[PDB]
């Protein structure tokens, strides 16, 4: 069983969005389908609720007159049709069958611009050793941060991003190797920002 | 609309121990099939929902025998057998009889595990980020229980306030510890007129203490 | 899969 989610994004307030739900595995036609969304470090709350075939529906007075939930029984997809987006509707949407919850599409609902991050590292000092990268100044979430293209996880700290005055996240991902292993090993964090089309790979060193 | 009430909010419980959530539920949840719709959902940091229990009692496949449900009317239970490392989320208990599908509040499970005190580490800003008119100081507090830790940050000894972000990342999986991050946030102007640049660090584990510094200019 | 919602009861 498997709910695949698309049509999610950054937004400009009083803007519209259709999510879109590709549901497989399960006779899509006899059950029924909902939206749930969940604000940064807040609870599960419902948007949208819809019946087997169609011809009942709910929405919650925080959407009802702006949002609609519809299905296709024959393609095997559910929509959810966002309008007049104000910055409360900022939240990760999942698509649940109720026992099943897909990946969930970030929705960020803002007038400010897509921009992409500054990589900056935190080089080692003077038998562990702590180092990591600084990334500052980017618009919207999320970024990725690995280390070695995947190969080095142990022991890999990636704080939560920080929103700053000026608008723009930021936040730090941080190693701790042992000192002997610095003189032979090379340490390259891989940051990857989608939404701006951003990668950058950044050398650090001594 | 069936409000449930869960109880603990937040739920500290040593390895191994049992535990149990309550919810509360405003009205009755049998529907007419005899079945009383009643389910509780596990969320881990940066991932989705999973149903654990789901008709007040049965659990979901792939889902653990530790994890039991009991219940009946409008009070309910979710109980542990004993508390693993990989149980740290957010517990959820909803309802799906009535239209529309409603949700607890949630409950926070933590680890309570032994006093473990920081690493501390302080890095200086990068020479390329001096370029754009900005220093960014940052300060790593490493693998540390409990959460609870304060970080004050001091140039030339005077105590700086309203200038620094901090960042927690959430319990560990595999240790149970926690790790912060505090940045200083100067001008390239406002960095190059002093010498001293350090982080005070105050935590339980800590007999006294921890002051990591470096001077500008080396 | 499972029949989660009481709606789809009678389905």
């Amino acid at each position: 069983v498997q709910l695949v989610e698309s049509g999610g994004g950054l937004v400009q307030p009083g803007g519209s969005l259709r999510l879109s739900c590709a549901a497989s595995g399960f006779t899509f036609s006899r059950y029924s389908m909902s939206w749930v969304r969940q604000a940064p470090g807040k609870g599960l709350e419902l948007v949208a609720q819809i019946n087997s075939v169609g011809s009942s529906t709910y929405y919650p007075d925080t959407v009802k007159g702006r949002f609609t939930i519809s299905r296709d029984n024959a393609k095997n997809t559910l929509y959810l049709q966002m309008n007049s987006l104000r910055a409360e509707d900022t939240a990760v949407y999942y698509c649940a069958s109720g026992d099943y919850w897909g990946q969930g599409t970030l929705v960020t609902v803002s007038s400010a611009s897509t921009k992409g991050p500054s990589v900056f590292p935190l080089a080692p000092s003077s038998g562990t050793a702590a180092l990591g990268c600084l990334v500052k100044d980017y618009f919207p979430e999320p970024v990725t941060v690995s280390w070695n293209s995947g190969a080095l996880t142990s022991g890999v700290h990636t704080f939560p991003a920080v929103l700053q005055s000026s608008g723009l996240y930021s936040l730090s991902s941080v190693v701790t190797v042992p000192s002997s292993s610095l003189g032979t090993q090379t340490y390259i964090c891989n940051v990857n920002h989608k939404p701006s089309n951003t990668k950058v790979d950044k050398k650090v060193e001594p | 609309d069936v409000v449930m009430t869960q109880s603990p909010l937040s739920l500290p419980v040593t390895l191994g121990q049992p535990a149990s959530i309550s919810c509360r539920s405003s009205q009755s949840l049998i529907y007419s099939d005899g079945n009383a719709y009643l389910h509780w959902f596990l969320q881990k940091p940066g991932q989705s929902p999973r149903l654990l229990i789901y008709k007040v009692s049965n659990r979901f496949s792939g889902v653990p025998d530790r994890f039991s449900g009991s219940g009946s009317g409008t009070d309910f239970t979710l109980k542990i057998s004993r508390v693993e490392a990989e149980d740290v989320g957010v517990y959820y208990c909803s309802q799906s009889t009535h239209v529309p599908w409603t949700f607890g509040q949630g409950t926070k499970v933590e680890i309570k595990r032994t006093v473990a005190a920081p690493s501390v580490f302080i890095f200086p800003p990068s020479d390329e980020q001096l370029k754009s008119g900005t220093a960014s100081v940052v300060c790593l507090l490493n693998n540390f229980y409990p959460r609870e830790a304060k970080v004050q940050w001091k140039v030339d000894n005077a105590l700086q306030s309203g200038n620094s972000q901090e960042s927690v990342t959430e319990q560990d999986s595999k240790d149970s510890t926690y790790s912060l991050s505090s940045t200083l946030t100067l001008s390239k102007a406002d960095y190059e007129k002093h010498k001293v640049y350090a982080c005070e660090v105050t935590h339980q584990g800590l007999s006294s203490p921890v002051t990591k510094s470096f001077n500008r200019g080396e | 899969k499972l029949v989660f919602f009481a709606e789809d009861v009678g389905s």
